[PDB]
């Protein structure tokens, strides 16, 4: 039987320049090439892309953050390319030491460069958030994407900005490095008495696992009713078809209740944002209110 | 009770076993043979959990913990109070999970839809058996499996992880995490996109899928498509669980040192392994 | 007591309300629950029916308000098996033709789905300027074979989802000259043939026809897709 995981026959037509609405067409690129590779799994068309002031600012600010970390890695490598590749994952740009507190007066080689990199990352992320809002606004769509994005920004802001400030030291922030930021994750737990016993950490996991649970359910469900065009969900919301009915009835007969075509995407957006929403809270409280989650757990 | 559109679908047929003996519903739930099987394994499993609670001396659900047999018992049987209950409960759980999957298949047949859902559920089952069966057997003792307790099974994760230093450095463990993160990223984006189209700005008419394509092309220059994202989410979630079972079946079986040592084959290559400077 | 214990209690309260909201939101279709005789069920659950919400459909196609008075808007050829509730309802006639069970179809609008510009979302490739087969086997010309290993026709065209650039149906020319649409998700394109495991060669003619050779309405799609998916259960007797 055909499973509909990979397209059997690809079809290609004139490129789709996309809806206009109130989008400033001056800032849209030309269409890119078609990818027969991607055509087997999804759409083959690449581009066009929208590049405005926020996009340019975010892209440029982002590359500076990347380049700031870069020159530091080359400096740790002694400017030797061989050493650069050998120890690439071990290089790390650390925040200032605790002795500098929240001051920006740390010299470049003792966390001053980390502060610069963090600035470029701050401008890149937030300008990109403003991008996801204005792109939705230009097309007249809701701002669900932007609000869903904030939940990720919330954990990111806590990890390296809000929580360090409340602790009173940039040294509480995370370092820029592949392995180093893993070690920072490991020590953060040990210092704070086992994050397994941070309830907002357990909730965060329930929603991470729950995200993989729900999307496997939903992805499998839509492919199972794609033989009825189930993936055309907007028109199934406006005019319920046998796809939506069979999908709902499968889960009703299975676990006792079911969703609608629209309602399942509210389960989805909430299951996913709650991951970084609960997570940001758990980290914010660690060290500011609770020094030992295991001990704190025994009194409750 | 039925949904307004449900009756026309409640036809006979589609079973795999028992013909029309168990081909009926209890409220919303469809029974079928494997529904009876599920109820049987479940009820027996819970009884043995309650029984273990009596032997343990507590009925607080946050303290109940059914432990597997001690390492000295190897892969043989153990008395009920010394790990036999964990063994029987594990059999029951496995029977219930499988029966649940075969029940889903009967429901797929009666609705004339694909079998993607139970197929995806089997990945979860695989990961469970990886921790409670495949890995213990390959290591030669049931004691290596994890205990059935709300909190004692988290300690097992912590004990098992730290036996190999920082488990983060397990390369398969990285890949699995990446799929879990990327999955929640894709799930949030998908749900937000459909809702943003079906619920536009005030004073706007419902959007079309073309708006969804156009939004994501304007944003990152590529749209995967209405069909491709559901394929994608199915593959991100299953791949996440696949490499999760992979990163554990190899731990303690073909890899015994700390996982950070696994990354020395890159550091220590005889050409650049000696060049002075750098971290190493 | 402390700021941590209060935060975790506040969240659980927040989460209970969120589940409540999410659940009522997922009751805008199919509710209120009915008895098997169509009358409203006495037990509707602990969650109340949500308050109506309105979509303004594009292209001047009206407004949908959900929840609202439900209706199948079509006859159902089923009869009860038991006096007690919870048992199957057996087809009274031909389930594939009566469109019941796995052959069910919903009385959707007898209008084609439109793209963002007001044009038909699905068109035969012979009416889609510029579209072609860019990868994989081109099924046009190939013979179509049923689960009985007999030939029912040959592919004559592909109906494509233009905005998505996706093949959705095969147009198959039967032995009598007429054509029928086959869901792309139910066919198997091979090197020398197209094989349809869901139907037997002599059941292709029964596939509902379309009233326009260059467009297919939502209703027609549901009737076509349901019939074909229904063959899996109801065409099994003569399946080799
Ligand atoms: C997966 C890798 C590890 C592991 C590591 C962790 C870590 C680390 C954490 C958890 C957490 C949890 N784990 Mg564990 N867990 C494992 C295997 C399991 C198995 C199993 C049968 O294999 C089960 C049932 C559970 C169950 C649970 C929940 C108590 C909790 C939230 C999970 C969740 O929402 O998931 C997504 C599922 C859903 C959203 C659907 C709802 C599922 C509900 C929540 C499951 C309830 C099970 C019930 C308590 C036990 C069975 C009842 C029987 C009738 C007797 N774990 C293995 C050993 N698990 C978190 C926690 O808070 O623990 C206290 C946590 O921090
Ligand atoms: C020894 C290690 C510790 C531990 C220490 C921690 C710490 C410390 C943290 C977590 C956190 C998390 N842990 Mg824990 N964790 C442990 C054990 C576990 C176990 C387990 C089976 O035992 C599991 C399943 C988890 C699971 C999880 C997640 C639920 C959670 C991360 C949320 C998330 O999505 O972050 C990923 C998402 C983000 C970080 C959001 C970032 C968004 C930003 C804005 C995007 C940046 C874009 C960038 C600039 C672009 C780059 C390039 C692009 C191409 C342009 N942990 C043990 C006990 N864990 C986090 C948490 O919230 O805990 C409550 C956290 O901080
Ligand atoms: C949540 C707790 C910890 C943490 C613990 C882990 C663990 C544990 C793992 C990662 C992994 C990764 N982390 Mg980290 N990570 C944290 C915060 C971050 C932040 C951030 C803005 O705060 C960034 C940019 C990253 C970046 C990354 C990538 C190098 C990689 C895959 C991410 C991914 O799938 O993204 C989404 C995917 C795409 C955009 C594509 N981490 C916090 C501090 N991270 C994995 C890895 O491979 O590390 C080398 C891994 O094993
Ligand atoms: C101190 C702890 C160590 C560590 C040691 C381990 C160990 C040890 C393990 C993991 C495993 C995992 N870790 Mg790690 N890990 C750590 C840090 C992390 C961090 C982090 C941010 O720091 C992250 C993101 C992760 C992420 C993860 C995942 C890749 C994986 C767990 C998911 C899984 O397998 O699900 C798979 C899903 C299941 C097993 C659930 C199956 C459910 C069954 C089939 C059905 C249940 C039905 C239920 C009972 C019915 C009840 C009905 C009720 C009505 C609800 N780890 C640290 C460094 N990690 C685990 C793994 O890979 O397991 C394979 C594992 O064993
Ligand atoms: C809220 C739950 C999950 C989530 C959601 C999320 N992420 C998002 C969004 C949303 C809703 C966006 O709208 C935004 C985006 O445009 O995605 C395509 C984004 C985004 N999430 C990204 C990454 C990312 N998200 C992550 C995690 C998560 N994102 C959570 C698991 C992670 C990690 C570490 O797990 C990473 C690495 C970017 C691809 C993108 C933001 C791009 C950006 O800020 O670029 C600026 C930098 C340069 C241009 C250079
Ligand atoms: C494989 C990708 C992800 C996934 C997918 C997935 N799960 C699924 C499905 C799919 C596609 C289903 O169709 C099926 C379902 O119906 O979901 C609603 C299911 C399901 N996933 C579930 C849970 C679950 N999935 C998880 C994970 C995942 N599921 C993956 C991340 C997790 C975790 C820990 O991450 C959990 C907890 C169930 C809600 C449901 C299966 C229900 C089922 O099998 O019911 C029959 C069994 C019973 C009714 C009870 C049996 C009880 C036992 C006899 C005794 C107890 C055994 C257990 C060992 C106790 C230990 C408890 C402690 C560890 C706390
Ligand atoms: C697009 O189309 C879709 C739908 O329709 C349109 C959906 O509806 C769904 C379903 C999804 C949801 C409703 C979202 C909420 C679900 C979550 C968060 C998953 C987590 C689920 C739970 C926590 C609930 C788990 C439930 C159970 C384990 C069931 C309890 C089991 C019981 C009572 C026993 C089972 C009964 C029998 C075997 C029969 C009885 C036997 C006898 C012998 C009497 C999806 C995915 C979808 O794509
Ligand atoms: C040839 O190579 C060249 C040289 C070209 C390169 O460029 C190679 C470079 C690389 C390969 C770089 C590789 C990059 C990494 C390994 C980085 C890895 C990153 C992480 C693991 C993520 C860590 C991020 C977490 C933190 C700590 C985020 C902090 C964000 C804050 C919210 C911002 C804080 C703001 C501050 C301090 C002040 C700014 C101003 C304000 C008003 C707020
Ligand atoms: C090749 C250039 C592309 C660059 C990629 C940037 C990085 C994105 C990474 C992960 C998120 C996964 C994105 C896929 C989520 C799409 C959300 C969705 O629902 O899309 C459906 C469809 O696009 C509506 O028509
Ligand atoms: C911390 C942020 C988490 C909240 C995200 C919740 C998203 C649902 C609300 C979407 C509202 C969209 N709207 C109406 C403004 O267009
Ligand atoms: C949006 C879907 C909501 C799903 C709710 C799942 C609840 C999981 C409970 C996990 C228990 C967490 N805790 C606090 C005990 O550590
Ligand atoms: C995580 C535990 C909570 C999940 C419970 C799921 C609900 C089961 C089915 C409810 C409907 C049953 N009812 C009332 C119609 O008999
Ligand atoms: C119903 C099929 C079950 C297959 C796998 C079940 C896992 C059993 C694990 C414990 C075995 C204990 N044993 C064999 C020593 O009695
Ligand atoms: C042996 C691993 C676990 C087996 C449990 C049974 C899973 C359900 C069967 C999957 C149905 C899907 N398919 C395509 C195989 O028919
Ligand atoms: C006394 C401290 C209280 C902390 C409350 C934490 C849980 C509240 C979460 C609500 C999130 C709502 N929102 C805006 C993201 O949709
Ligand atoms: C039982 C008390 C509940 C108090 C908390 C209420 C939770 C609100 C849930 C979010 C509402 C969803 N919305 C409209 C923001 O998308
Ligand atoms: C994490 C899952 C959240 C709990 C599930 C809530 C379902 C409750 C509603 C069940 C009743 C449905 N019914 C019978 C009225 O159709
Ligand atoms: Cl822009
Ligand atoms: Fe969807």
């Amino acid at each position: 039987e055909y499973q509909n995981i990979f397209t059997q026959v690809q079809v290609r037509g004139p490129a789709d320049l996309g809806m206009t609405e109130d989008v400033n067409l001056a800032n849209r690129s030309g269409v890119g090439p078609f990818s027969t590779l991607l055509g087997w799994f999804g759409n083959a068309q690449l581009g066009p892309i929208y590049l405005g002031s926020l996009g340019v600012l975010s892209l440029f600010s982002g590359l500076m953050w990347f380049f700031t970390i870069g020159i530091w890695f080359w400096y740790q490598a002694g400017w030797n390319p061989a050493v650069f590749l050998r120890d690439l994952f071990f290089f790390s740009l650390e925040p200032p030491a605790p002795e500098y507190g929240l001051s920006f007066a740390a010299p470049l080689k003792e966390g001053g460069l980390w502060l610069i990199a963090s600035f470029f990352m701050f401008v890149a992320v937030w300008s990109w958030w403003g991008r996801t809002y204005l792109r939705a606004q230009a097309l007249g769509m809701g701002k669900h994407t932007a609000w869903a994005f904030l939940s990720a920004i919330w954990l990111w802001m806590v990890l390296g900005f809000i929580r360090p400030i409340l602790m009173g030291s940039w040294s509480e922030a995370v370092p820029y490095g592949i392995f180093s930021h893993l070690d920072w994750t490991n020590n953060f737990s040990l210092v704070h008495g086992n994050l397994h016993y941070n309830p907002f950490h357990g909730l965060s996991i329930a929603f991470l696992y729950g995200s993989a649970l729900l999307f496997a359910m939903h992805g499998a469900t839509i492919l199972a009713v794609s033989r009825f065009g189930g993936e055309r969900e907007l028109e199934q919301i406006a005019d319920r078809g046998t796809a939506a009915e069979r999908a709902a009835l499968f889960w009703r007969w299975t676990m006792g209740f079911n969703a609608t075509m629209e309602g399942i995407h509210r389960w989805a957006i909430w299951m996913a944002v709650l991951v970084t929403l609960t997570g940001g809270i758990g980290i914010l409280l660690s060290g500011t209110v609770v020094d030992n989650w295991y001990v704190w757990g025994q009194n409750h | 009770a039925l949904l307004s559109f449900e009756r026309k679908y409640r036809v006979p047929g589609g079973t795999l076993v028992g013909g029309n003996l168990f081909d009926f519903w209890v409220g919303p739930f469809y029974v079928g043979f494997f529904g009876v099987a599920t109820f049987f394994f479940a009820a027996l499993g819970i009884i043995l959990i309650a029984w273990s609670a009596v032997l343990q001396g507590t009925w607080n659900p946050q303290l109940i913990s059914v432990y597997p047999p001690a390492l000295e018992y190897g892969l043989g049987g153990a008395p009920l109070a010394k790990g036999g209950l964990w063994q029987i409960i594990t059999i029951c759980a496995t029977g219930a999970f499988v029966s649940w999957a075969l029940r889903e298949v009967e429901i797929c047949r009666k609705l004339g839809i694909g079998y993607h859902i139970p197929f995806a559920f089997a990945f979860a089952i695989l990961a469970y058996l990886t921790l409670v069966l495949f890995r213990p057997v390959m290591m030669g003792a049931w004691g290596y499996a994890f205990p059935y307790g709300i909190w004692t099974h988290l300690d097992w994760v912590s004990n098992t992880g730290y036996t190999y230093g920082n488990f983060h450095y397990n390369p398969a463990h990285m890949i699995a995490i990446t799929f879990f993160f990327t999955n929640a990223l894709a799930l949030a984006l998908h749900g937000a996109l459909v809702l943003s189209a079906a619920n536009p700005e005030k004073g706007k008419e419902m959007r079309t899928p073309d708006h969804e394509d156009t939004f994501f092309r304007d944003l990152v220059g590529y749209s995967i498509g209405t069909l491709g994202i559901h394929r994608l989410g199915l593959l991100l979630s299953l791949s996440a669980v696949f490499f999760s079972a992979l990163c554990m079946i190899i731990t303690g079986t073909i890899w015994f040192d700390q996982w950070v040592d696994w990354w020395q084959w890159w550091v220590k290559l005889p050409w650049w392994a000696n060049i002075p400077g750098g971290i190493n | 007591f402390d700021l941590a214990s209060l935060a975790i209690y506040s969240f659980w309260i927040f989460l209970a309300g969120l589940i409540y909201y999410l659940q009522t939101e997922n009751m805008r279709e199919g509710y209120p629950l009915e008895n098997e005789d169509g009358t409203p069920a006495a037990n509707q659950g602990p969650f109340p029916l949500p308050k109506p919400k309105t979509f303004i459909l594009p292209h001047g196609r009206g407004t949908l308000t959900v929840p609202g008075p439900e209706s199948e808007d079509r006859p159902i050829a089923l009869a009860r098996t038991a006096v007690s509730e919870g048992f199957p309802h057996a087809p009274t006639g031909d389930p594939m033709k009566d469109g019941v069970g796995p052959a069910s179809w919903v009385a959707r609008r007898d209008l084609p789905e439109l793209d963002g510009h007001g044009h038909n979302k699905i068109k035969p490739m012979k009416a889609a300027a510029g579209f072609h087969v860019s990868a994989g086997k081109n099924p046009i010309g190939l013979p179509v074979r049923g689960c009985d290993l007999e030939i029912a026709g040959k592919v004559v065209d592909i109906w494509v989802d233009i905005p998505e650039q996706m093949a959705r149906f095969l147009e198959v020319e039967l032995k009598d000259g007429s054509t029928r649409l086959l869901p792309m998700q139910m066919v198997k394109v091979q090197s020398n043939r197209v094989h349809v495991n869901a139907l037997s060669s002599d059941l292709f003619a029964g596939i509902p026809t379309i009233k326009s050779p260059t467009e297919v309405t939502l209703l027609e799609e549901d009737k076509i897709c349901g019939y074909v998916a229904g063959g899996l259960m109801y065409a099994a007797p003569k399946r080799k």
